[PDB]
């Protein structure tokens, strides 16, 4: 039931854009990335990378990527897609331009694919935490526990609860479409797509046309090697510049929409309690830094909040109208006196 | 020459997750009596507070409060997240200062 | 000489078991992860998976391993074995159950070979840190400086000094049992081994056979699809059934038992000595945090200690009495005055 | 061009040293780290390793590496040459003794190509610490912001700013020499070689020579074989015996020195003022600790700096004099009063 999702797969095409950090420097990759979302609680990220991985050139190959190399697509393996931060971390799915993957906390997200002889990697400066859900600040999804309704990416990919916008993308510049004509420069076609022309020299001033020489300029540097390609249109990313006709249609629903899953939340030591005369003292030993809150249930309230790492040993007045405390995530328990 | 264009848009995120702000009054408060008098030993009646509400599940029939403290502990200005609230202040709609 | 403990080797066999952070869930991977044992001092970590590390079927191929596939072992070699936490770490030995490695410090421990054609890794929340041996508390271990009688595990495996108990594992579900006998729910064998079975409807009721056929069910999730496959013998996990037949003894040897060995440990740069009448200057410029320590020789112990981070520059008080100090592990120095 | 460094391309020779954590212990590696640089600001490493980079045995060439397995140079191509750190780097380019490299921040530096059969790996203990250029103490170099006059390694390799020293290598042991011919033990050389016979029996003490046999001495564990290679040279490693002769001439120049470029510094967001009488409001959202300063105008300095982290108010007392305050890597700015 894969195939009810064309207008992302057909509709859209492989996309190449600045990557602030490719590699050793701030090469023009084709998996730059943008938009990282990482605000869930479970440690799930949802990253839009400019290569747009699905299926393959018509309809079929789930398991391959198609990213965009020069005037031309290439879908190829997804043998060795890798994110990465502070820790190496772990795909999970991946549908068009976005891929949802679990991280590790760390200060930058790097994305990387292997077309074989080469790295073709990218990355960019992003905070990453991930504070789970309840009162223990745990730092990695326990074994056991107790539930609570978290904040997470959906996991599956059919859904339309939100939009992203693709339009017509803009006239890329390529160079190397001008030939040498002997003593003139020659722009040749992809396959009849359209090639905004002009130089500095008067000359041929619009290019809409199969492969044309030039007439007046020589050298191909002062020359507009312009690709209208909008036969596949792309997403209004922030990194292409606008088509100046008009922005096109394909609304594109969101592939990982958040959704408020029930994630597994760590649960504290119960504490030793020892009772004295209208006192009451917890003995308490935290595995991680956990708040605990103490309320008093007459008049005025006293309330106390403490987040405590250490083993320590703490005191309550326990009055006549009595006391309950909440250590971790525990259920609430009252107390009496006397 | 750039023109470069921004704006700012909810994120999809505000779908799940999002504070409500809420101006609250008194209201009126319910409870659910239960009463085993005499040979009948039940009942299970949902009733008001207002001095004028008669209650007449089973065979006999009561009317109960009006409460003698008027004490709400909710304040004038109530923020609501998800699943706990608190009694912040928000300042009003349309005036939030940024960052804040 | 390698060959010298078949007590493990050919009477214990791996099995599957329930990871909690099987790839990107909770699913039953081949190498589930039990007992972390992060106590060693130069941060050499134990840890032991069910999948067992070591020899081939019978005695031979250090350099393979063997785990579980469904119902059948499947052994292959050690091709891509790889042990992570925060940053990857180093494998050092690998035998039976237990693999010993070197890690950074982290948080989150992973253990994953790689089959080929899939990664099939595991991985559970328990943190990892580092001890230095003796008073410097750096953050990996240096090329140079003076020793310390440290505990750490060994890398030898031909040791007796403690021992795990190996029932007889509990039975095992496989569904792929349940065929259809073209109308009827229907139960081959592995190898003649023991096929408890039975339905929610009444039919067969102990199942100890060859490859029977249901007389009354219809569906394959209400049958009883287990496997007693004794004829090799597990670890007593704790999270797989125990059979309730009996429990089997042959406990085998612990691979890496820990030892008291000799581990290099850092050298603080030594102190710049100043002094005024009664009077020590001490001029310090850690490194690293070093704990120093100092004692007065008189009737007043009047003792101080201080972990010092930033360069400082501290004084002293000598008395006539003297006065000792040892910075670092550097040996004590000590002192009189005018 | 790449072939006028003959210096160090042609003369040099990859030697091996005593690698401190050669995988699990400290063994001999190929690649033993040396000189670990890490002064720079945005983060880039030069690395001064055992092996030479970039040059096949046969001239020059840049896709390969040569590395010293046993006597001889078994160059190959570079292929899976990490260079980690608490996250893996990735590395800039490299230079036959040395590797520029940009790396996360981290403790530990570890080097190794993967030749296939064997790993070969080389780490050291060493903190790498990356102080952002700037007023922000950033993480990573950002997409945008300001520049700032930083310094750095220059990823150019023709420069000749600095020079080190190589000489003659030393007298390189070598036990394998030591063959034996059932009645006396025989020496051999490779070729062109000039070895060097000592053993414990009382004879010729000396032994220089070409391919020949012991005197008398019979046993293999009580001699020596020491090994010339007097035609190439190799750096003036600290790890290595001196040669017993002449410090042979040759000024190899350092790859990588540093140079005074500009790098991308990160933006801190604007402040949001808010006039009070004779009092500045200041509303701050930072995104990473920044510092600020401000200083009065008047007679009086006044001066006021303290980093800030955390969203904060501060307000200043802005006299008629005047008062100045610099937020982040904003330029100064000035107040009044009424
Ligand atoms: C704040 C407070 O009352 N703490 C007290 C603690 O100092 C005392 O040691 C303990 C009984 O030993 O009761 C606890
Ligand atoms: C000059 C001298 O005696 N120096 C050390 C001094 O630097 C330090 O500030 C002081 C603190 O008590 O102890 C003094
Ligand atoms: C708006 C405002 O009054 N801000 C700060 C206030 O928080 C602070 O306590 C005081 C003294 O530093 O300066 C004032």
């Amino acid at each position: 039931d894969l195939d009810t999702h064309f207008t992302q797969y057909k509709l859209a095409r492989p996309y190449i854009a600045d990557c602030p950090n490719c590699g050793h420097s701030r090469c023009d990759s084709p998996i730059a990335i943008e938009e990282v979302r990482g605000d869930a609680h479970a440690g799930v990220i949802r990253i839009q990378t400019s290569a747009m991985f699905g299926l393959k050139t018509d309809g079929v190959d789930l398991a391959y990527m198609s990213f965009m190399n020069g005037k031309t697509q290439k879908s190829i393996k997804i043998d060795n897609l890798h994110v990465r931060t502070s820790a190496p971390c772990s795909l999970v799915s991946h549908h068009g331009y976005y891929i949802l993957a679990q991280c590790p906390p760390g200060d930058t997200v790097t994305v990387g694919f292997h077309d074989g002889p080469n790295r073709h990697t990218c990355t960019v400066a992003h905070k990453v935490e991930f504070r789970p859900v309840g009162r223990e600040k745990y730092r990695h999804p326990p074994e056991h526990g107790v539930e609570l309704p978290c904040n997470r990416y959906t996991h599956k990919r059919a859904d339309q609860g939100h939009y992203v916008e693709m339009h017509q993308p803009g006239l890329v510049a390529d160079h190397s479409l001008l030939s040498i004509h002997s003593a003139k420069v020659k722009i040749t076609v992809p396959s009849g797509a359209q090639v905004k022309y002009y130089c500095k020299c008067p000359d041929v001033r619009e290019g809409i046309t199969s492969s044309d020489h030039t007439t007046t300029c020589t050298d191909v540097k002062q020359c507009r090697a312009y690709l209208i390609d909008n036969k596949k249109w792309v997403y209004n990313s922030g990194r292409l510049p606008r088509g100046e006709g008009d922005t096109f249609k394909g609304k594109l629903h969101v592939p990982f929409v958040p959704v408020k899953a029930k994630c597994i939340a760590t649960l504290a030591p119960e504490p030793l309690v020892e009772h004295k005369h209208r006192t009451l003292i917890l003995h308490l030993h935290p595995d991680h830094p956990t708040l605990l809150t103490t309320r008093s249930l007459g008049s005025d309230a006293n309330p106390t909040r403490q987040w405590i790492e250490r083993p320590t040993t703490v005191n309550f007045t326990v009055t006549g109208e009595g006391l309950e405390y909440t250590w971790g995530n525990h259920p609430p328990k009252r107390v009496w006196a006397q | 020459t750039q023109m470069s264009e921004a704006y700012v848009e909810r994120s999809e995120e505000c779908s799940i997750d999002h504070a409500k702000a809420y101006k609250v009054h008194t209201g009126t408060v319910q409870a659910m009596v239960n009463i085993t008098y005499g040979s009948v030993s039940w009942r299970s009646a949902d009733v008001y507070v207002n001095g004028e509400t008669p209650a007449k599940i089973g065979d006999a029939k009561l009317i109960i409060g009006p409460l003698s403290s008027a004490w709400s502990p909710f304040d004038n200005k109530v923020v609501v997240y998800g699943h706990e609230v608190y009694n912040y202040d928000f300042p009003e709609y349309g005036t939030g200062k940024a960052g804040s």
